[PDB]
């Protein structure tokens, strides 16, 4: 079906920025879209509706154009309450689309994540698993990626992350990744290692341990 | 299909 | 005012049948044009929309769903009611229900349709998740180590959220960072909350874990290993 693509997805900013979001389709919808702003906990509000009338109640900072395949949003003087997550809806064509949403969170010089790797428990391994943990403290932007690697072979489909909401007084984020092993394959290797790429590191970072190792 | 004030 | 409130069950078992109701007030699904449609969220991600139905009775379904949705009205009950059934792990979800505006009339004769061009009004949202477990308390692990050292506890196996983990009895709070529980593969929850802290208070770290679901409070004090 029709594709709505949102740009960027993630953008930073601070209070007193003019930040315009924009989405496109990949056929034209004239001028059936909406915008819509979601902060986190709370369902998304209607900014603005048919491309660009400014719905009843909502600030006018706020400003819809286009038609056709591509579309913007932009907020002239951002509020702290726009720290927030936007999408754009597509409604001329069923289903009634909604873009990737585009992420607007507190700019914040970069910093690159201080790492951490965590070998399993003795006390999980005896009950059979064997969980390996990485985390990746304060770092900013939020864009980071994690890799495991087990006696060099590249894991794929055994972890699991998830990212803290932005700090409010640091403005970075902490991510934390689980591999996740039975008791048996973890015992059948030596050689751990969680690698991470973020923007604040000249190259990739590993930390490791040799399983076993006293 | 066209949504519904479509057209 | 013009208000939508979500509302069902907030466990479902994968293969069963989910039933959710809007209840609504301020307009009828009896005015011209108008429109209540559904729209989920599962954690962290985009929206996605699911269906919608008319006063005038059409109904469309999203077609990656078609075959397992269901939207219905009941008019006099002002209710909208829109039923999944063979529900799995990925359909949880927050789900909405949102009002559609139907043209402008002016001595009731359509003269603007932009108004039909956005959902309007949204309801809270209702939280659904999709696990077969049965209640289960949390295995507490530790996690054990600019020159900062880091600890935490590996909050393991346990449903349904919620849990709170608190670092000494809830004096322990710069630097502290708790992470959102992911469900995993065995429909049972799992979580790390971590501390970093200066490299030489390795002071005492014991994270007090509670998951009240289950009766099950825990203190695990975690230290720097090697005896």
């Amino acid at each position: 079906a029709l594709q709505l693509t949102q740009s960027p997805s993630s953008l930073s900013a601070s209070v007193g920025d003019r930040i315009t979001i924009t989405c496109r389709a990949s056929q034209g919808v004239t001028s059936a879209l909406a915008w819509y702003r979601q902060k986190p906990g709370s369902p998304p509000q209607l900014l603005i509706y048919d491309a660009s009338s400014l719905e009843s109640g909502v600030p006018s900072r706020f400003s819809g154009s286009g038609s056709g395949t591509e579309f913007t949003l932009t907020i002239s003087t951002l509020r702290p309450e726009d720290f927030a997550t936007y999408y754009c809806q597509q409604l001329h064509f069923y289903p009634h689309t909604f873009g990737g949403g585009t992420r607007v969170d507190v700019r914040r010089t970069v910093a690159a994540p201080s790492v951490f790797i965590f070998p399993p428990s003795d006390e999980q391994l005896k009950s059979g698993t064997a969980s390996v943990v990485c985390l990746l403290n304060n770092f900013y932007p939020r864009e980071a990626k994690v890799q495991w690697k087990v006696d060099n072979a590249l894991q794929s489909g055994n972890s699991q992350e998830s990212v803290t909401e932005q700090d409010s007084k640091d403005s970075t984020y902490s991510l934390s990744s689980t591999l996740t092993l039975s008791k048996a394959d973890y015992e059948k290797h030596k050689v751990y290692e969680c690698e991470v790429t973020h923007q604040g590191l000249s190259s990739p970072v590993t930390k490791s341990f040799n399983r076993g190792e006293c | 299909d066209l949504d519904r004030w479509a057209s | 005012r013009i208000t939508l409130k979500e509302s069902g069950p907030p466990l479902v078992k994968p293969t069963q049948t989910l039933t959710l109701t809007c209840s609504f007030s301020g307009f009828s699904l009896s005015d011209f044009g108008v429109g209540v449609g559904w729209i989920r969220q599962p954690p962290g991600k985009a929206l996605e929309w699911l269906a919608i139905i008319y006063s005038d009775d059409d109904k469309r379904y999203s077609p990656s769903l078609n075959t397992r949705l269901t939207i219905t009205k009941d008019t006099s009950k002002n209710q909208v009611v829109l039923v999944m059934t063979r529900v799995s792990p990925v359909d949880t979800a927050t789900y909405f229900c949102a009002h559609r505006r139907g043209p402008t009339t002016l001595f009731g004769v359509p003269i603007a349709r932009g108004p039909v061009n956005a959902m309007d009004v949204w309801g809270q949202g209702i939280t659904v998740t999709i696990s077969s477990t049965s209640t289960k308390g949390p295995s507490v692990f530790p996690l054990a180590p600019g020159a900062a050292a880091a600890l935490g506890c590996l909050v393991k196996d346990y449903f349904p959220e919620p849990v709170t983990v608190s670092w000494n009895s809830g004096a322990l709070t710069s630097g502290v960072h708790t992470f959102p529980a992911v469900l995993q593969s065995s429909g049972l929850y799992s979580l790390s909350s971590v501390v970093t802290v200066p490299s030489s208070s390795l002071q005492t770290y014991t994270c007090n874990v509670n998951h009240k679901p289950s009766n099950t409070k825990v203190d695990k004090r975690v230290e720097p290993k090697s005896c």
